[PDB]
């Protein structure tokens, strides 16, 4: 009988974390993983963030479901406080107990406050590094996660401009490697899979996977032994207009032609 | 309804840190020429070269080398 979050990372066991997630999410979902943060010195606050196994229906609804539970002085204030979470990290459910903020704090405070603006900007790193954490911890859990929240995470490079590279590792897609609509192959896999003359990252920007994979542009390269990543997103071109280069390796939409398709054909 | 997969209970992996960037989506994202740096190279697909005349342009038969004198 004690406030779970207020305890140390060691004083809470694995079971209690996953059990506690069911309270804050108003669900019975077990998180694939989490990170317990407690900060000391000037601004003392406990942040406790989880990664859900599946996407709620009301995640993409006309109503908000992104946000954390705001606690102040170990007293509940309000929930769905989304000012702590970015758009590409809107999938996170969790809580944050702030000792610094007033007890009479409300939603507009969190928006306009410079300290709380720094709070979001801090949590951005801990979630993102917790995403790659999950990607290295359990690839199959992260595969489920990416099928449920992958569309959200593709908004990444746009928000954290200078940090595009980190999300580029997190990006999972299909390809001419495997006919699976399952988003398996990352840019990590692709760079490892690259051969002689395939220094240019081949993608297809298409509205549907059916029309993407039915395109002759694939077979033009596939017969030569080139691998093209299959994007069936609605956000595909928007994201890929900032994904012009990664690692020094420049991207190519096969839906467009340049000197690369002159020399290759 | 969470999948759980097999066990799920047992991470304790954590991984703590902070050394990245963040701004916001309102900036430059959309509208760019997605053909950056013309780079491509594969194995020889082999196209028709040398009709027979030996003197297309100068020497289609590579009459400059041994030219295959048959030796």
């Amino acid at each position: 009988a004690q406030a779970l979050w207020t305890r140390n990372k060691s004083e809470i066991t694995d079971e209690e974390y996953k059990e506690f997630y069911k309270h804050i999410a108003h669900d019975f979902n077990d998180p694939l993983t989490w990170s317990h943060n407690r900060v000391e010195g000037k601004q003392e606050y406990t942040s406790l963030l989880y990664i859900p196994s599946q996407a709620p229906w009301d995640m993409w609804n006309r109503d908000h479901k992104h946000g954390l539970k705001l606690y102040v002085q170990r007293v509940f204030i309000m929930d769905d406080a989304e000012q702590f979470m970015p758009n590409y990290l809107r999938f996170v459910r969790g809580l944050i107990d702030s000792s610094d903020l007033p007890l009479n704090v409300s939603r507009e405070i969190l928006q306009d406050s410079t300290v709380t603006r720094n709070l979001r900007n801090a949590l951005t790193k801990r979630v993102l590094q917790m995403l790659e954490k999950l990607a290295k911890d359990d690839a199959e859990k992260y595969q489920t996660f990416w099928q449920q929240f992958g569309l959200v995470l593709k908004e990444g490079p746009a928000e954290d401009f200078a940090n595009q590279e980190a999300i580029a590792k997190l990006l999972r897609f299909a390809s001419t490697h495997t006919d699976s609509s399952a988003q398996t192959v990352s840019l990590e896999d692709y760079v490892s899979r690259m051969k002689e003359g395939q220094e240019k990252i081949y993608y297809i920007t298409a509205d549907s996977y059916a029309a993407a994979k039915s395109s002759p542009h694939l077979e033009l390269l596939r017969k030569k032994g080139i691998e093209v990543l299959l994007l069936s997103d609605r956000i595909d071109e928007w994201m890929m207009n900032y994904l012009t280069e990664f690692d020094g390796k420049p991207f190519q939409s096969v839906s467009k032609v340049d000197e690369s398709l002159e020399k290759l054909a | 309804k969470k999948i759980e997969v097999e066990f799920d209970k047992g991470q304790r992996t954590d991984k703590y840190g902070r050394g990245l960037a963040y701004i916001y989506a309102d900036g430059k994202m959309v509208n760019e020429a997605l053909v950056r740096q013309g780079l491509a190279k594969v194995a020889y697909v082999y196209k028709p070269n040398n009709t027979h005349e030996q003197h297309l342009r100068k020497s289609e038969a590579q009459a400059k080398k041994e030219k295959l004198n048959i030796w």
